[PDB]
């Protein structure tokens, strides 16, 4: 009846093509937000001071980038942490000088996801669902906010956190390792079997699933049209998938049950990225990967390498090179 | 659901099992211990001891260079 | 009581979820716990005493309780030299007893209490549907927090006083006479912008006003305490919240999430309720240190500091902040916010005074430099100190790395408790947390949205 | 090969002399290098000043030298500059001012001498001891 | 080489236990095999 | 009732566990190699 | 009965591992494959291959322990124990890094054998053997990586170690050398990955959550069983959701699992095709736009001309010690490095 209630009422519609919900009143601004100063960012921005030295990164197709190196350049180290809104820019030429685009898309895209894992909950609970689809979605967005948030507040500069681009991310990741030694550090392990056994399971759900289609189409058509959407009965044999993976294997290391096989196939990679996305975000307070660099001595004392050797061989090449007019003291401190 | 096989469950919770296993799986534990410790798994397997990495004529890696005859240049690389 | 799944419909790995509407057994289970913390405390504080070497850092020795004992005032005097050994270990010894009585309590009300307490009195009776008792439970807890803000302020102001990382002389136990009482710096501490020279409540930079907020917050407690008891929420939060014990759960693990952030910014970027001379420097404070030492150094040679350009343009020693304040040069720009205590005699009004930097710096700001640079939070996860390309020869994991990492980890996966637990008790109190019941799926129902 | 003697041989003064350590003196030099040096001495470089680390050029360059026992004792005891020239004892950790230098007021004369001799023996075990911060 | 003789003969106590303690039952699904 | 003792799964057992045991018990002499 | 169908009876019994005509070649093969790769890390040095130490004797742990590739002097060797360089001396053989095509090979032919196994189970159930061609990406990594990329390259030493750390220095050694970031075929394998994990995630969440209430318990899990005819979760509701959530979904269960097989698997054939070229030195490693400009002009950067000074400093820092067998001599003068570190 009141106007509040009407605007309540089309805000929590399910019958919206797109849910809004009320964490959508928020997603929807900012990430338009962020969008569109992406784009723009991406084609036209002038190029961006990072390291706070005064030697700016062409970050923008127009300034001589493509896809791949092209990059929303980080804001600058002499910024730091501190919050640099367009308001607070004497010009804006100053403000994408010091790479304040990256802080507004950053800023925008965070709040977006987090509203994004919020209307996921909302609209699961408008739909009847049960509502854990927002905790799976929770592992992407904490490995986000640890690249675009945690690693910068950790390190005490938004110029650490990762580039909006493809070079720029590799830039991140080589840089990471010379660092932290992410490889040897065993959350981001546990995150490479997170993504090695997601893509493995899903390839063997997906596989079991297509060999145990029922048959219900000629061999002209495609067999997806076997399923009708919102048939009753199920579309492939379980039981002989069961059968096969439990010959394939053993018996009893086959599911039979087909919902805890969807809880593993979602708790798997989820977990994973959980764990990578900590090791990033404990890696941002400098607590890193594993040293075993000259571990193991001879008898005399003399350092007989090990493969951990020559991965800090490798790590040292990438630390002595990076930023490389950024530093005038003898350590990497922060 | 049995394939055949007597069932672990059966199996594990017997007397005769353990028995036969509270002897077995210490005395094959005790065997790779006297493999390590006797110092067999070193000239078994040709890896150096830790005063073997470098001898008195040889302070550097006795990376192996020769193609066929790698028998003699282990032997002078020691 | 059930005791397995088919008299309660919760699986073993579940299984404390059989305990929702069991109030007996739920206290059991919580002072079971409690006595677990306290456990914890007692015979870590023994484990860290057993390996205390007093005459070294305690950052250098993975302590993390003997340093929050001695920023209390206990056991040092100035510089955090410790004098007495003994005050860490009553600290110890006490929590290890009460966790003795609190364990044997827990278990008592786990295994052989009333199952259910709403048999045995109104008083200790609860059902989570019943606001008001609930919201009394509230206030009793908030009564004592209160009081324990308070106990606080009574140890710094009339027992022996606190550690004063910023005191005149180096920093020392001082006993806080004038806590700030004033609301504008209070409470304008929590309208600071959680960003870079503000920092929120984490620049938080004195014993006072630590002191005078903790005042502020006991007051602020009890009055709390005494409006729950005293009141029933109110028909705005009735309609706008959910009346569950998983409800109530969540909130408290929403609220949990929250506060474990706060610590972890809070240990790593504060050297006043985290005194460096305790938790080692932070990372800031390390990297100013560094250039600190090689701005005296280099002095010492004969370089001319101020005048010194680097490669890039900038000055090798000395720059100016993006608002003109003289501050370090070299990637500690970034870094120019850090205020200590081996700093500050350097600083000017306008940044970092070329007269002090000239003929003002003393032999144990040097030595702080060196001891803070050479102390960095960085650390390989089996506790090989310094840079990751570094070789094994120094073990040291800075206190603040290990509990800004811990307390991170922990406040994330308890924001995944809040989602978990704030989804299932919406879910549960709109009644679909098992499934869709097939004859009344709410999609079945709506228009197709093309 | 082993930690032979012509290993633990070393300097020790200026006149030629030399002390061979013991295989328990330099396990013991090394674990007070490990606790108390590598925070600065870690693989024999210094990360407060590298024109001054713990390799043997290094130690030989000083005035007088410190490529033997009794010198690296003597700057254990009254640490100088480079040349010499200047008093260190209220900036480099030492046993005469147990006042600022907490960390070895508990360390007595051998210990000295057995950290010293790994000092001295640990440049021959590593390549990169005393060379560049990243080396 | 007695290290030879030390390390095969904790696998020869092992069998033999096996042997003494399997073997009436392990002689008759030799023999309703065939 | 009176299954088989030795079968393809006994075999499968031991192929892998025998070893198995044999290399730990080897790796735990390990931890006790002085340099 | 004939001898073969008496043994094709056999072989093909309901047992609990189940053997068939492909486990003659399966089990001896994978079982020689992990125990050379557990032998390997156990008790046999990298000393005269690489110079380091390798074993779980020498010292090291799970992370730094490998079956390290042979030495670089024998070439494409394939190294028999019985072979012109071993010549049937098995200490000798597990000192020249003969365990690596050991493991390798009989690895190579238990892949072929369990995938053979896999055609076979599935011939034997009765369905469709997807699950043999999903195993063709696999299989497709292990060629293209183990196989084929040393035998584009000098020797067998610049195959990667069978070990973790082993594998890591693989992995650094690709991009300092190779630029294997920058190359689109690995880009579309880390796509492949990145979205089989995804769809891994997604699809086991939205299930879970759209099941229907077909039991009493909390506990949702026992309210299946795998006899029945209707499913367990409401694709309508799925469906829903994920378009108003997304702005898609899908619509269609059987195209739903053949694209959480197809992504992966793609995956991993693109990022194979990239290994392949990689073998011959044939890299994306460079935009020559990009290096004109910035050898003409000095303002000119990007993240892809940092990333390029990133591994010419790891080729020349890493080199002598990845390399031995080249006695790589680099003074230090001569190593590139940025100001003051
Ligand atoms: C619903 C709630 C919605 C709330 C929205 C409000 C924003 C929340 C997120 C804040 C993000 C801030 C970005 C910049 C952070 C930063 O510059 O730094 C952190 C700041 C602290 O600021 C620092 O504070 C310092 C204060 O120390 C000063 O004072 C000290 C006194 O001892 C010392 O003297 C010190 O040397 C001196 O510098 C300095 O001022 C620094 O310059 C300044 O940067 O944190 C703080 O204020 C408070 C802590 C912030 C939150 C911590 C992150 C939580 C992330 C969770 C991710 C979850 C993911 C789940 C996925 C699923
Ligand atoms: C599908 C899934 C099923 C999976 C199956 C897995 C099991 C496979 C079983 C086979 C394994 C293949 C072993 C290949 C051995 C090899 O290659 O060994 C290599 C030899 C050649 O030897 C090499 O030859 C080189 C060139 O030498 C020549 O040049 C030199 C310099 O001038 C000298 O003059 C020298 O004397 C002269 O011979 C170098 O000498 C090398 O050191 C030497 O190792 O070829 C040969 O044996 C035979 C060459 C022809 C057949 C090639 C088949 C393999 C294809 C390789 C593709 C190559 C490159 C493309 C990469 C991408
Ligand atoms: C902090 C950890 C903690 C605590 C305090 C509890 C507490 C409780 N759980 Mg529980 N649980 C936990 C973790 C915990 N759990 C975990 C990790 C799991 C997953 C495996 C479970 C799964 C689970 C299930 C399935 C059930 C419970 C149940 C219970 C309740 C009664 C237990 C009972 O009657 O059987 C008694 C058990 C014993 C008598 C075994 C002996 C154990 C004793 C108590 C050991 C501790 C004694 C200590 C050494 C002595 C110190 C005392 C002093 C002298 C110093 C109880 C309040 C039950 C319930 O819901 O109640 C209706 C129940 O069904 N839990
Ligand atoms: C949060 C903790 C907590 C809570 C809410 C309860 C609640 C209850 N207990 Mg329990 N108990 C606890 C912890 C707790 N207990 C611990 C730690 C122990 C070990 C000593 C016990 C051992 C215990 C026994 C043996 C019995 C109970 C009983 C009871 C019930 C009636 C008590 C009563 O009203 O008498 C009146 C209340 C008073 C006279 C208040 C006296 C003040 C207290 C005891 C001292 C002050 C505490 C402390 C010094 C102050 C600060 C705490 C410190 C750790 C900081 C009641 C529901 C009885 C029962 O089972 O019901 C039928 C029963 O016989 N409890
Ligand atoms: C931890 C102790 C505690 C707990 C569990 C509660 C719990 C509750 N209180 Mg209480 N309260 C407390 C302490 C506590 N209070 C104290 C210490 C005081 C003294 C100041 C009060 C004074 C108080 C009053 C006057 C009222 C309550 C009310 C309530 C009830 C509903 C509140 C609500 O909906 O939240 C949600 C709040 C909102 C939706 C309003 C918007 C607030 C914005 C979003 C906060 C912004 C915070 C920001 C995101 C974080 C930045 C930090 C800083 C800048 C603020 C609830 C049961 C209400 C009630 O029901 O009466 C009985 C009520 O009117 N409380
Ligand atoms: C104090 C906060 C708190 C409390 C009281 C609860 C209480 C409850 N939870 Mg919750 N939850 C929390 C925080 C909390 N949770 C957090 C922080 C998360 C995110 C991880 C979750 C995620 C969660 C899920 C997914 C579920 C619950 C569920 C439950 C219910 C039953 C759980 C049970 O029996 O325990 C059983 C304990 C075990 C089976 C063992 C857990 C051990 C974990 C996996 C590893 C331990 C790691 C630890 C750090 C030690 C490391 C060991 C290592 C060295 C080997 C119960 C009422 C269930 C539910 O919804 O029912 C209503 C359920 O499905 N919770
Ligand atoms: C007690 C452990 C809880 C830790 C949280 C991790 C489990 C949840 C992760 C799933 C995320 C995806 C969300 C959608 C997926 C989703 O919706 O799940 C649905 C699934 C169905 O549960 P039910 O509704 O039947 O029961 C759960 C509650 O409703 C009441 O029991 O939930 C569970 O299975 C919870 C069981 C977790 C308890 C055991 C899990 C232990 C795994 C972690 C062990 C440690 C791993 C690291 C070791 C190296
Ligand atoms: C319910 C339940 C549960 C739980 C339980 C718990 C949680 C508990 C506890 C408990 C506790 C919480 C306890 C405790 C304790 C303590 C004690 C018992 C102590 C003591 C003492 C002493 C004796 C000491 C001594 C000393 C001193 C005096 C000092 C010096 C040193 C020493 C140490 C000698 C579970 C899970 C199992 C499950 C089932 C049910
Ligand atoms: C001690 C201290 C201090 C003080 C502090 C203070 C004084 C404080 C406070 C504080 C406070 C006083 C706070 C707070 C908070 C709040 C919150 C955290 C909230 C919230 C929220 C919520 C939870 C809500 C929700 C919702 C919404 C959103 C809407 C609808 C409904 C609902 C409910 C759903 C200082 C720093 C000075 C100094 C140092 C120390
Ligand atoms: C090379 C070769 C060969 C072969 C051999 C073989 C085939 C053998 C073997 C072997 C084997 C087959 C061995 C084994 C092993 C093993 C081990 C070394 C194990 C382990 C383990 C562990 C350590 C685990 C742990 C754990 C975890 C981590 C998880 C859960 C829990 C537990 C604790 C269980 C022949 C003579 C033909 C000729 C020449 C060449
Ligand atoms: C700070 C918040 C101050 C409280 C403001 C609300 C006071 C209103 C008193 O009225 C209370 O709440 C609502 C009005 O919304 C009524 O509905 C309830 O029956 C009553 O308990
Ligand atoms: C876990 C698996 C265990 C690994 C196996 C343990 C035994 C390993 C080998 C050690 C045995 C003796 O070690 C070495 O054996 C080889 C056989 O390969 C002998 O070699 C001898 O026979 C071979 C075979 O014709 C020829 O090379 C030659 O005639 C002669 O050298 C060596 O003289 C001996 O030095
Ligand atoms: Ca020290
Ligand atoms: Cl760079
Ligand atoms: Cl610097
Ligand atoms: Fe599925």
């Amino acid at each position: 009846a009141s106007l509040w209630e009407q605007f309540c009422q089309w805000v929590t519609s399910t019958n919206n093509r797109i849910y809004v919900g009320w964490f959508g009143t928020l997603m929807i601004p900012t990430l338009l937000t962020a969008t569109t100063c992406f784009i723009i960012a991406f084609i036209a921005a002038p190029p961006v001071d990072i390291d706070g030295i005064r030697e700016p990164v062409a970050g923008s197709l127009l300034y001589g980038n493509n896809i791949i190196s092209g990059a929303v350049v980080p804001s600058s180290n002499a910024i730091g942490l501190h919050f640099y809104p367009i308001w607070e820019a004497a010009s804006l030429d100053e403000w994408l000088y010091n790479g304040g685009p990256y802080q507004l898309v950053v800023f925008h895209f965070l709040i977006g996801i987090f509203c994004y894992m919020g209307r996921q909950w909302e609209l699961s609970y408008r739909l009847g669902m049960r509502p854990w689809i927002c905790v799976a979605y929770s592992a992407p967005v904490s490995a986000a906010t640890a690249v675009f948030l945690i690693y910068p507040i950790g390190q005490g500069s938004f110029s650490e956190g990762m580039p909006l681009g493809i070079s720029g991310t590799f830039n991140f990741m080589i840089v990471f390792q010379a660092e932290h030694n992410i490889l040897m550090h065993p959350f981001h392990m546990l995150g490479v079997a997170g993504v090695f056994g997601g893509s493995l399971f899903s390839a063997m759900h997906g596989s079991l699933v297509t060999s145990s289609l029922v048959r219900e189409t000629t061999e002209v058509e495609s067999q997806n049209y076997g399923y009708k959407f919102g048939q009753e009965e199920e579309t492939y044999n379980i039981v002989a998938a069961h059968g096969y993976f439990g010959r394939l294997i053993f018996q009893y290391a086959s599911f039979n049950n087909s919902r805890s096989l969807h809880f593993f196939l979602g708790a798997w990679p989820v977990i994973g990225i959980w764990f990578t996305a900590m090791g990033v975000s404990t890696m941002a307070f400098n607590l890193n990967g594993f040293n075993f660099n000259q571990s193991i001595l001879d008898s005399q004392g003399r350092v007989i390498g090990t493969w951990a050797d020559v991965l800090n061989r490798a790590n040292i090449g990438f630390e002595v090179m990076h930023e490389r007019n950024a530093h005038n003291f003898p350590l990497d401190l922060a | 659901g049995t394939t055949g096989e007597r069932p672990f469950s059966d199996i594990v919770t017997s007397i005769r099992y353990w028995v036969i296993h509270s002897i077995t799986i210490p005395m094959l534990f005790i065997a790779g211990w006297l493999f390590v410790s006797t110092g067999l798994a070193y000239d078994a397997f040709g890896t150096p001891r830790p005063d073997e990495y470098f001898t008195q004529t040889r302070q550097e890696l006795p990376i192996l260079q020769e193609r066929y005859d790698i028998n003699q240049e282990i032997q002078e690389f020691n | 009581g059930g005791r397995d799944l088919p008299s309660t419909g919760f699986a073993w790995w579940s299984g404390n979820a059989r305990l929702i509407n069991l109030s007996g057994k739920l206290l059991g289970a919580h002072v079971a716990h409690a006595g677990l913390i306290v456990f914890w405390a007692g015979a870590m504080t023994l484990f860290e005493v057993a390996h205390f070497i007093p005459e070294k850092p305690m950052y250098e020795q993975g302590l993390i309780l003997l340093p929050h004992i001695a920023t209390l005032g206990w056991g040092v005097g100035p510089a955090g030299e410790v004098t007495d050994i003994f005050p860490f270990f009553v600290v110890g010894v006490l929590h290890l007893i009460s966790s003795a009585v609190l364990g044997l309590g827990g278990i008592y009300h786990a295994l052989r209490g009333p199952e259910v307490l709403e048999e045995y009195s109104s008083f200790f009776g609860y059902d989570w549907k019943d606001k008001n008792q609930m919201t009394n439970i509230i206030g009793y807890h908030l009564i004592l927090l209160g009081c324990g803000a308070l106990l606080l302020v009574f140890k710094a102001m009339f027992f022996g006083g606190v550690y004063d990382t910023w005191a005149p002389g180096g920093g020392d136990v001082r006993v806080i006479t004038n806590p700030t009482l004033n609301p504008a710096i209070i409470f304008g501490y929590l309208l600071k912008a959680p960003f870079g020279g503000e920092g929120w409540i984490i620049s938080v930079n004195n014993m006072e006003d630590i002191i005078g907020g903790h005042i502020w917050i006991g007051l602020i407690c009890i009055s709390g305490g005494i409006w729950h008891i005293l009141t029933k929420p109110f028909g705005w939060a009735r309609r706008a919240l959910i009346w569950s014990g998983e409800a109530y759960l969540s909130y408290s693990l929403g609220a949990l999430s929250l506060m474990g952030f706060i610590a972890s910014v809070f240990v790593w970027f504060n050297n006043t309720a985290y005194p460096s001379e305790f938790y080692g420097p932070t990372g800031m404070e390390a990297s100013q240190s560094q250039a600190f030492t090689f701005l005296v150094r280099d002095q010492r040679l004969g370089a001319n500091i101020a005048s010194a350009q680097g490669p890039t343009g900038l000055g090798k020693y000395l720059m100016r902040s993006p608002s003109g304040e003289i501050i370090f040069g070299g990637e500690t720009m970034r870094f120019w916010d850090f205020r200590g205590p081996w700093l500050e005699p350097l600083r000017g009004p306008n940044g970092l005074d070329l007269d002090k930097l000239r003929n003002d710096i003393q032999p144990w700001q040097v030595r702080r430099a060196a001891e803070y640079m050479t102390h960095a939070p960085l650390g390989s996860l089996n506790s090989v100190g310094g840079v990751i390309t570094d070789v094994n020869s120094f073990n040291y994991v800075s206190p603040r790395a290990w509990l800004a990492t811990s307390h991170f980890v922990l406040g994330f996966f308890f924001l995944v408790g809040h989602l978990w637990h704030a989804g299932r008790a919406r879910a549960a109190a709109a009644g679909f947390e098992k499934g869709i019941d097939r004859e009344t799926e709410p999609t079945l129902f709506m228009p197709d949205l093309d | 090969v082993e930690l032979t003697e012509s290993t633990r041989t070393i300097p020790l003064d200026e006149a030629g002399g030399t002390t061979t350590l013991t295989a328990r003196q330099f396990t013991n030099g090394q674990k007070i290098f490990v606790d108390t040096c590598t925070q600065c001495h870690l693989q024999g470089k210094t990360k407060t000043n590298n024109n001054v680390s713990l390799g043997l050029a290094d130690l030989a360059g000083a005035e007088p030298r410190r490529d033997n026992v009794l010198a690296l004792v003597e700057f254990l005891k009254n640490p100088k500059s480079y040349d010499g020239e200047d008093d260190y004892s209220e900036l480099h950790p030492n046993i005469s001012r147990p006042d600022i230098y907490p960390e070895m007021r508990n360390y007595t004369e051998d210990d000295i001498f057995d950290v010293a001799g790994y000092t001295l023996i640990a440049p021959k075990l590593d390549e990169r001891w005393g060379g560049t911060i990243y080396f | 080489d007695w290290r030879v003789i030390v390390v095969v003969s904790p696998l020869l106590i092992a069998a033999t236990w096996a042997a003494i303690n399997i073997g009436a039952a392990a002689i008759r699904q030799l023999q309703d095999v065939l | 009732v009176t299954y088989p003792i030795f079968t393809v799964r006994w075999l499968a057992v031991h192929t892998l566990a025998v070893p198995s045991v044999f290399f730990v018990g080897a790796i735990a002499a390990m931890q006790f190699i002085q340099r | 009965r004939g001898w073969f169908d008496v043994l094709d009876d056999w072989l093909k019994r309901d047992r609990f591992v189940f053997i068939g005509w492909s486990g003659l070649l399966l089990f001896p093969c994978a079982f020689m494959a992990l125990g050379g790769w557990l032998t390997g890390t156990t008790f046999v040095t990298s000393w005269y291959t690489h110079g380091l130490a390798s074993s779980y004797l020498e010292g090291a742990n799970f992370l730094t322990v490998a079956v390290s590739s042979p030495a670089d002097a024998f070439g494409h060797s394939l190294l028999f124990l019985w072979g012109p360089e071993a010549q049937g001396n098995l200490t000798r053989w597990f000192q020249i890094g003969g365990l690596w095509p050991f493991v390798a090979l009989h690895g190579a032919f238990g892949l072929i054998g369990f995938m053979l196994r896999q055609f076979e189970i599935s011939r034997l159930v009765g369905i469709r053997p997807y699950n043999a061609i999903a195993f063709s990406g696999p299989i497709a990594v292990f060629v293209s990586v183990f196989l084929m990329y040393p035998l584009g390259q000098s020797s067998w030493f610049f195959a990667p170690s069978f070990g973790v750390a082993g594998i890591f220095r693989f992995i650094l050694f690709l991009q300092g050398f190779h630029n294997w970031t920058l190359n689109p075929f690995h880009m579309m394998g880390v796509a492949g990955i990145l979205g089989g994990a995804l769809l891994c995630a997604i699809h086991g969440a939205t299930v879970e959550n759209t099941l229907f209430e077909d039991g009493e318990d909390s506990n949702t899990f026992r309210a299946f069983e795998p006899t029945q005819a209707e499913e367990t979760y409401s694709m309508v509701t799925a469906n829903r959701f994920w378009s108003q959530i997304f702005g898609i979904a899908f619509s269609n269960k059987r195209w739903l699992h053949f694209f959480m097989l197809f992504v992966p698997v793609t995956g991993l054939w693109m990022s194979s095709v990239g290994i392949v070229g990689l073998a011959l030195n044939l890299r994306a490693y460079d935009f020559v736009s990009q290096e004109l400009r910035a050898a003409e002009d000095p303002e000119f950067e990007t993240f892809y001309t940092k990333n390029i000074l990133l591994n010419e400093g790891m080729r020349a820092w890493m080199a002598p010690q990845d390399q031995p067998h080249e006695n790589f001599i680099f003074p230090e003068e001569v190593l590139p490095r940025g100001n003051a570190l």
